[PDB]
């Protein structure tokens, strides 16, 4: 982030102010249902989501803060190199996290008898380790390639396999975008007793997060540095913008996905 | 006619009742106890949280040895739980799933609970097979239970919605006395501690003082002006303490045979659905359905304490017979224990 | 309430042999079990336990490795897989129910036991026969080596009665209060590491051998055995 | 710390947990029905029509799913004392007889159990599925009287299908709420096999509602 | 038919009449004094210490 450093320095300010209230909703959300609150299947999903933005809105105070002491105090702190494939990981299973839980609710709604009865219970905690295992093993086999775990790896291979985890997130991003789809066809043909306002509002909102604040970081990062073959020119100006609308999204996430979806009996 | 001269001699009958009990009223509750210094602010915390219960409390009852508990809830349980340890002694599966009374016999050989199903059942505890069975099933009670307590091992005491308590022999499973009078459905109902007589809140805002031996009611009392929920007498076994759904609890003294002191305050306008002494019987603890309790200096009529820690309606408690704790059970499926 | 045991008999040393217990009339998934053995001329020593739903297992010092302990719910069934048999299992093997909750009487009931014959904190009960006169009084002590008193109250010292020709048989437990089919002329009292048990006003059928247990760790250790003699 | 005897304690309280939670995610994937309606209005036509002494419950299972119906009115008392025992059920099936509309003012009745039920603060989210009961008694009874002795405002003709949907008019129209619940109106035939088709299609919406607040979408 | 349950009515309040009433301020003092003979004894109205306190 040294790189240009003079005209990325209110978008940090946005990183330090955003991913701090986050880091409060992150916490606070873990706390109140892994411990606090009785959790049913649902708050698997919510849990593994709040602990995947916990990694990744804490490793951008620490990328913050290699900025804030180099540009200000001028301490060179060399924070490691696989730091960036952890919160990678962090990226990767929050946001199959967010397609899980919309690929979730589209079959409560689709087979709303087979989730009521014939679910089986452990089915959110096999989901959810088993993309998380993939999003850790994605992440640090792109780390091992592209030289962000122990120094090595090759550029043939690394552009090869950033194609790979940025293909990994269009997928996620129409498995989001079907699920979502398929549920409000499914409701806004054959809905009773639903209130389709909120439930719209939600649903599309929950689209536009993803799309306008997930996404642009994960293809800057995987796909726009390979295709643009520009270093210098654009890269001060997209990469802390996108750093800024992941971390607006994994601070937005808890006050979507809980607090509207507990906290509505406060007011 | 003959009836309206007979109800006539009724009313003539109320009024010299109510003009012989005012005439032996001389000075409040309030005017004797406003020189006594108050309690202070009760600051009891939750010590315990009891999490076994998947639906909502209607009864929990302790033991006589102040550590083990029951609890009564709409999954078709009632737990007992060793309350020190937080641990789960027994669960017992009920026969039917809608039970709004419990009762932990003194001996401790005993639970009994009771419903909508009419039927006060006993389970065994303690048996050699090592399961807990149902020993009786008292049938014939025409009502849903609201309250039935143990006297012995073979006695208990139930009130029911069919206006009318009962005495029954547990052995021989039939009802040996009819305690009838009331009007309304008896909600609730408290034994004294010498166990010689007891007393019945009801739908019929009036509670009435029964008599176990020869099975008749000797006192009645009335003064609320809505449905009677909970009942419990006073430790000396003279007075009783009466919570209704008009907010307010109620004082009564046997022998002065009128109400003594109103538990009101302008901020409550909830229902009562519980109520319980003290050992001394200085505080006296309403359980009320604006998610609550309070404690209530049962001299003063102050408020002393809040007890504040249930997100849905307190619908029981019990304090110890050592006085060392209060539970609070209640619809969010937790049993709160403080101190 | 019955456990009955089979699977007994002479093994050659160095063989193996499966013991069996069956259960009848309780509920045997809601108990712990345990085989307690007793060797010809000497007294009782506990092998193994087995929780109920099969959560815990403890096995003896001396049987270690050895010995597998193993229960079946639906058959209602218990069983011990001895393997290598030394000159020293040679015994009498006794399955025994025990129960854990708040108030609850462990080791209540005893099974009546197979004869195998192969071709801490120590108790000692420091009597080892007491001429009794019937009608009288007597008081049987045992000393342990460590506090049995524990942080909760409790001081889980058990005494049982073994009549001769038969199984061992609960009598009091944690030294304070009585078993049921227990009368109340048996009465036990105590300190950490010094106990007894009085018998007032004594008839026949008490002439047996007293076993005094501890149960505040495992292994479980019994006394050497007090004889009364009439 | 703990004894040796406290830790299988505390194993027993854990096997006690695990059999409670079997035991209430057993009861969780099931739908509770609670039957209501005044007396003499087929109900009994009710609960032999889904199958084939203070509360009578039937289970019974249709398309892989576990109803329990609570008939309580064979009971009474104050309804209101134990009528909180029923909030969360799944839905109230209300049975109202059709043709107990010239007998006595029942029908009034009706409509005043109706307006209790429907208008409690218990039920304020419940779905009812109405049960409009002794249809062909109807159509043979409403040719020789009229339903004026029953409705005196009303104005339409006498054959069955504008009555009983003026009927089914004034009993939807005794809720005060009517964007919170649904109410499913059904007739019932003397015998016909589609009145429980009809409660699992009205449940169905209620779960999907109710796997909607599972999810926080509500 | 009714005069009979009426006639049960006026024998219960006849009975409830005739009662021996003491005064409420002996009432009143009775409670007080019960209240204040077991103030000592009563471990909600004085906080326990944690020694003996079992929870
Ligand atoms: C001007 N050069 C100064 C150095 C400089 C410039 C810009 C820059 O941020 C983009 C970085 C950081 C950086 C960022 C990524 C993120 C995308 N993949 C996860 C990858 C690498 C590895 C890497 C990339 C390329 C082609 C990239 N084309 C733009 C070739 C070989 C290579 O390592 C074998 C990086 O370098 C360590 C460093
Ligand atoms: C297998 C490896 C990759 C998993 C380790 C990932 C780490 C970072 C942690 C963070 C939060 C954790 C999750 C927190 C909540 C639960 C709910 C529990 O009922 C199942 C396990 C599960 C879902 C945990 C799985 C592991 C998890 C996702």
């Amino acid at each position: 982030l040294l790189l240009c450093g003079k005209e990325t320095l209110i978008p940090v300010f946005l990183i330090l102010f955003i991913a701090l209230v986050g880091l409060v909703g992150n916490g606070f959300v873990l706390w109140l249902l892994g411990f606090r609150m009785r959790r049913n299947a649902f708050s698997v999903y919510v849990l593994s989501l709040a602990g995947a933005d916990f990694l990744f809105l804490c490793f951008q105070i620490i990328n913050c803060l290699v900025y804030l002491s180099n540009f200000f105090c001028s301490i060179s702190i060399n924070f490691p190199s696989f730091f960036t494939t952890v919160m990678t990981c962090a990226y990767l299973a929050g946001l199959s996290m967010l397609s899980t839980v919309s690929t979730e609710r589209c079959l409560s709604v689709l087979w709303p008898i087979w989730y009521r009865c014939r679910r089986p219970r452990h089915l959110s905690a096999v989901v959810c380790v088993l993309l998380w295992a993939l999003s850790l093993l994605l992440s640090i086999l792109e780390g091992k390639f592209c030289g962000f775990l122990f120094s090595d790896g090759d550029s043939g291979w690394c552009q090869t396999f950033d194609f790979i985890t940025a293909a990994w997130l269009i997928f996620l991003f129409m498995v989001l975008c079907g699920s979502s789809l398929a549920l409000l066809v499914r409701i806004l043909c054959g809905s009773r007793g639903l209130p389709l306002t909120r439930l719209y509002l939600t649903i599309l909102l929950t689209v536009l997060v993803f799309l306008l604040c997930g996404l642009p970081f994960g293809i800057q990062w995987f796909l726009i540095l390979w295709i643009w073959k520009d270093s210098d020119v654009l890269f001060c100006h997209i990469h802390p913008v996108s750093v800024v609308l992941s971390s607006l999204n994994s601070s937005a996430n808890p006050i979507i996905y809980f607090f509207v979806g507990s906290f509505r009996k406060q007011w | 006619s003959e009836l309206d001269q007979l109800r006539q001699e009724a009313e003539q009958l109320k009024n010299q009742i109510r003009d012989a009990r005012k005439a032996c009223a001389d000075a409040t509750l309030s005017q004797i106890t406003n020189n006594i210094d108050p309690v202070g602010r009760i600051q009891m915390r939750t010590r315990r949280t009891l999490r076994g219960h998947l639906a909502k409390i209607y009864a929990m009852h302790w033991g006589t040895d102040s550590r083990l508990l029951v609890s009564a809830s709409q999954d078709g349980k009632l737990i007992i739980w060793d309350s020190y340890t937080t641990n789960k002694v027994h669960a017992i599966p009920l026969r039917s799933s809608w039970v709004m009374t419990c009762a932990y016999a003194p001996s401790g050989n005993y639970v009994a609970c009771g419903g909508l199903d009419n039927i006060c059942s006993i389970y065994n505890l303690k048996t050699r097979e090592g399961n807990v069975r149902v020993s009786r099933e008292l049938a014939g009670h025409t009502g849903y239970l609201s309250c039935c307590r143990f006297l012995d091992d073979n006695q208990i005491v139930t009130s029911s919605g069919d206006t009318t308590c009962a005495l029954w022999d547990i052995e021989t499973g039939q009802q040996t006395t009819t305690f009838t009078g009331h009007t309304g459905d008896v909600m609730s109902l408290s034994l004294a501690p010498d166990t010689r007589l007891f007393v019945s809140g009801a739908c019929d805002a009036s509670a009435k003082l029964w008599d176990v031996r020869e099975g008749m009611c000797r006192q009645t009392f009335t003064g609320h002006e809505s449905d009677i929920n909970a009942i419990c007498f006073f430790p000396n076994g003279n007075a009783f303490a009466t919570g209704s759904d008009d907010a307010t609890c109620r004082l009564f003294d046997l022998r002065a045979d009128q109400e003594l002191m109103t538990y009101s305050h302008d901020n409550i306008i909830c229902g009562i659905t519980s109520v319980s002494f003290s050992k001394s019987g200085r505080l006296l603890l309403a359980g009320y359905d604006d998610f609550n309790c309070n404690v209530w200096d049962a001299l003063k009529a102050d408020r002393a304490g809040v007890l504040a820690g249930h997100d849905n309606r307190v619908s029981c408690l019990g304090v110890t017979d050592d006085g060392m704790a209060v539970a609070t059970g209640s619809w969010d499926s937790f049993l709160k224990i403080w101190n | 309430v019955q456990l009955v045991e089979s699977g007994g008999g002479l093994v050659q040393p160095g063989g193996s042999r499966k013991l069996s217990c069956s259960a009848s009339g309780f509920a045997f998934s809601s108990f712990g079990m345990h085989w307690v053995r007793q060797a010809p001329e000497k007294g009782l020593e506990w092998v193994a336990y087995i929780s109920s739903g099969s959560g815990t297992i403890y096995y003896a010092d001396t049987v270690k490795g050895r010995f597998t302990i193993s229960r079946d719910d639906p058959k209602n069934t218990l069983f011990l897989q001895m393997t290598s048999l030394r000159s020293e299992d040679t015994a009498m093997y006794y399955c025994v129910r025990s129960i854990y909750y708040y108030g609850s009487s462990p080791f209540d009931f005893w099974g009546q036991g197979t004869t195998l014959t192969v071709s801490d904190i120590v108790m000692t009960q420091a009597t080892s026969s007491v001429p009794v006169t019937p009608g009288e009084s007597v008081s049987i002590s045992c000393r342990s080596s460590k506090s049995l008193l524990h942080s909760n109250g409790n001081t889980y010292l058990y005494w049982f009665l073994q009549r001769p020709g038969q199984s061992p048989q609960l009598l009091i437990y944690r030294m304070s209060n009585l078993a049921s089919g227990v009368p109340d002329r048996f009465s036990g009292s105590g300190s950490g590491t010094a106990f007894t048990l009085t018998i007032s006003r004594l008839e026949a059928e008490d002439v047996g051998v007293y076993y005094c247990m501890q149960h505040l760790e495992y292994p479980l250790t019994f006394g050497a055995g007090t004889k009364l003699e009439l | 710390t703990l004894s040796a005897e406290d830790k299988a304690a505390v194993e027993r309280s854990k096997m006690i947990d695990r059999n409670l939670r079997e035991d209430g995610e057993k009861a969780a994937r099931e739908v509770k029905l609670l039957l209501l309606g005044a007396g003499e209005s087929g109900k009994s036509t009710i609960v032999k029509q889904m199958k084939i002494t203070g509360i009578v419950e039937t289970h019974f299972t249709f398309k892989d799913l576990h109803f329990k119906m609570f008939d309580v009115g064979g009971q009474r008392s104050e309804r209101k004392k134990w009528i909180h025992c029923f909030e969360g059920v799944t839905a109230i099936i209300f049975c109202v007889a059709l043709s107990d509309y010239d007998l006595v003012n029942r029908m009034h009745e009706s409509m005043k159990l109706f307006d209790s039920i429907c208008n409690n603060k218990w039920f304020t989210d419940t779905s009812i599925i109405l049960f409009l009961n002794k249809k062909d008694l109807f159509e043979e009874k409403i040719k020789k009287s009229p339903l004026t002795i029953c409705y005196p405002e009303y104005a339409g003709s006498n054959t069955y299908e504008e009555a009983a949907a003026y009927i089914q008019c004034q009993f939807e129209d005794l809720n005060k709420r009517k964007d919170t619940k649904e109410i499913y109106t059904h007739f019932t035939c003397a015998t016909d096999t589609k009145n429980v088709q009809f409660v699992f299609d009205a449940v169905t919406d209620v779960i999907i509602k109710n796997n909607l607040k599972d999810c926080g979408l509500f | 038919a009714s005069i009979a349950q009426a006639r049960k009515l006026v024998e219960q309040l006849k009975m409830e009449a005739n009662i021996d009433r003491i005064k409420v301020s002996k009432a009143a003092a009775d409670l007080m004094a019960y209240c204040e003979a077991h103030a000592k004894e009563d471990p909600l109205l004085t906080p326990v210490p944690a020694s003996e306190n079992p929870f």
